[PDB]
DNA sequence: AGCGCTG
DNA sequence: CATCCAGCGCTCGG
DNA sequence: CGCTGGATG
DNA sequence: ATCCAGCGCTCG
């Protein structure tokens, strides 16, 4: 649904509703596995505090949803002083056995501001989002070819002139490496390149 | 199972860098990295940020340029956001939700030795992908060549330095074997390979 | 034993920190040590220096001015001259081993990082049978950084200082003797701990502004 | 002797002694044990790639001079290709087990210009070596913005009130109160107390 | 130099 | 009672 | 601030 | 067999 949310009917009126009002409008629907649809394709696990300290009760569903072609879940659960033993155990669980997303809040304050958030990301287009959306060698390779003992600034130009790639440079006998830089510069390219 | 930390963690991750070592048994080799926290593969690079560097919005910009840096060189980046030691904002929301719709894991730690149990755990999953770091003088001259090469990362280079027995060898390699020895990726590997074999141009250079 | 190492030694001896580790068997930490290389015990730091970086005249007075600091802190300081990586000798090169000589700064040559490992490794056993050596094994991150404001004293005594006191109170509040044993210093520098952290601070010492 | 080395007759024309002709004097001398004196308490023990081949054959000399009082060693040794190897086990027992000074040398030639050194340093006087020969207020500044809640403004105002570190530790919360905030008293109080 | 917190 | 700046501590990047 | 190669003896 | 000039290198 566009500028909405689908949302798990147990959510009715609790603080997460009440805050969200205004800001994003709350399509309430019964059978529901997931706490909230954003899309079609991503859906929400919020797991409580009570889900937490009871044991890993909260998994099933989230196995379900992993588990589902055609849909995604995130999962956010109630990082409280109560329940912060237990998350590192869930975050193994969720993040790395199952590779789904896992976001902490404090509270239902939070996931408020968290989800609209989602929401407003989710509704932008992925090239706006600047981790998702050629050059001269020139230079590099300057400074590449002065990595080379014996070769500065100023021999550096000089012998990509001549051999004008690493590969020609790095075959290059002492004998080619002379008539550019002379006998001692020569041996030293010559040595780096082919010391075993 | 080896991983390396940047030289720049002493000053905040003391125990992360131990624990590592004492309780996890990884070989942990702190080294001169130029701007990541923890190469824990040749595929993967840990960022490690306390919630209060997340929680700045005057670092957000340049945390975002930082992962731009790291997505070049590395396929899998993951963000461990620990507690600081002994209040959320929009644009900390917004930085993670951004770091979720680019595939950016995110990880959250209450303390310096979770954040080493997740570096470790990073670790096994890589180790399982066959990319995990294989290292143990005379070879130093040709490690500060190979890390000049553009958009590679300090493992990338080591691998290099260890596995070509000459800088000429490296330089005549295939696109196959540069993948192969170098463990990068194909993409990765025809980069380096175009570099070495670019027809170097002086007057595409400026005069004075 | 314990061997704390600067972090810029990253740059140039790597080959050095895990022989420490791997061949020795020393607990080795990588710490953010100002101005100095290889704190050995509570008495002794090791300054390592290449060849090079001996004969070149630029660094003379450079040298002499990192032993001085060092000595502030430090009542044994040894260098080991560490022959470069794959040598003409000048006077001011034989000048700066005499000077050292005469104020005897003891000298060690090693030809590779593996020897120069070694030679830490030596020195950390000698350190610990003049019972010296460090001993450690963390929300206590304030009190580090308050400890290593004071004057004239190393990381490994604030570090000391850190793990020793229960608090910072306890610690200002110790006689020069405790000062002495729990931080593992001389009478001299606990006392120059104790005037300090005793000193009657009058702001009209300094300028008005 | 004053502007002299006492010397082993052993050296009677070699690189060494043709070397420092000009430089400094030599008086040769029969049944000495140590190779040069540049003082009476000073003495050189020079060991040859000879020497150092061989076997421990020099560490017995080195022993005497360690073991003389009123003298002392300074233990000169040739580090070529050759001996390399041997060198670490030397020095090991020169400089860890018997305490004394040890300088290598590539040849004859180095240890020429060495010698003419510790001569030279010898005869300086102590002061002129700079490794043998402040108020607290700026530090103390320093000190006291490690409190966290302290900074440049407060660190002052403390240390009017509380002059020294101590006297700033004890400080009760109602003693800091007055000087500054609620929160900053808080802050310091839990500072110099937290176990 | 800009940013968050305290009276 | 609920705010609004202003001064300060802090972080960061020159 | 040392080293190399080249112009001046 | 010798001054120096240009360069690479190190360091601030
Ligand atoms: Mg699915
Ligand atoms: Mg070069
Ligand atoms: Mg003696
Ligand atoms: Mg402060």
């Amino acid at each position: 649904p566009l500028g909405h949310i689908v949302a798990n009917e147990k959510w009715r009126g609790s603080q997460l509703a009440q805050e969200m009002q205004g800001k994003i409008k709350l399509i309430f629907e019964d059978g529901l596995t997931p706490d909230f649809y954003l899309s079609n394709r991503c859906c929400i696990l919020y797991v409580t505090e009570a889900d937490l300290v009871a044991g890993n009760g909260y998994r099933k569903r989230l196995v379900r949803v992993r588990n589902s072609n055609n849909l995604k879940g995130i999962v956010v659960v109630e990082k409280t002083r109560m329940s912060e033993q237990y998350f590192p155990a869930l975050q193994k669980f969720t993040v790395l056995d199952l590779g789904m997303v896992l976001l902490p809040v404090a509270s239902q304050m939070e996931a408020s501001c968290l989800v609209i958030q989602l929401v407003q990301e989710q509704t932008k287009e992925p090239s706006k989002n600047p981790l998702l959306g050629l050059l001269l060698s020139e230079p590099s390779l300057l400074r590449t070819v002065q990595q080379i003992p014996g070769v500065g600034k100023v021999k550096a130009p000089l012998l990509l002139q001549k051999f004008p790639s690493i590969q020609q440079l790095s075959n290059a006998s002492i004998g080619e490496l002379e008539q550019v830089v002379g006998q001692a510069v020569a041996q030293q390219i010559h040595a780096f390149f082919t010391q075993p | 199972t080896c991983i390396l930390v940047g030289g720049h963690e002493i000053t905040s991750g003391l125990e992360v860098i131990s624990s590592l070592r004492a309780i996890h048994g990884l070989q942990v080799e702190v080294c001169p990295l130029n701007g990541c926290d923890y190469i824990v593969s040749n595929r993967m690079v840990v960022e490690r940020r306390s919630q209060s560097e997340m929680l700045n919005s005057v670092n957000k910009n340049k945390f975002i340029e930082q992962i731009q840096h790291l997505q070049s060189m590395f396929e899998r980046i993951c963000v461990i956001v620990e507690k600081d030691r002994e209040r959320r904002t929009k644009s900390y929301d917004s930085l993670l939700t951004t770091l979720i719709g680019a595939g950016i894991r995110i990880l959250f730690s209450s303390c310096q030795e979770e954040t080493a149990d997740l570096l470790k755990e990073l670790s096994l999953v890589e180790q399982r992908k066959n990319v995990g770091i294989h290292v143990p003088s005379n070879k130093s001259e040709a490690l500060q060549f190979y890390l000049s090469i553009p958009n590679i990362s300090y493992i990338t280079a080591l691998n290099m330095c260890h596995q070509f027995s000459s800088v000429k060898r490296m330089a005549n390699s295939s696109l196959q074997e540069i993948s192969m020895y170098a463990q990068v990726t194909h993409q990765k590997a025809e980069e380096i390979y175009r570099y070495i074999h670019y027809v170097f141009d002086i007057q595409m250079l400026p005069n004075d």
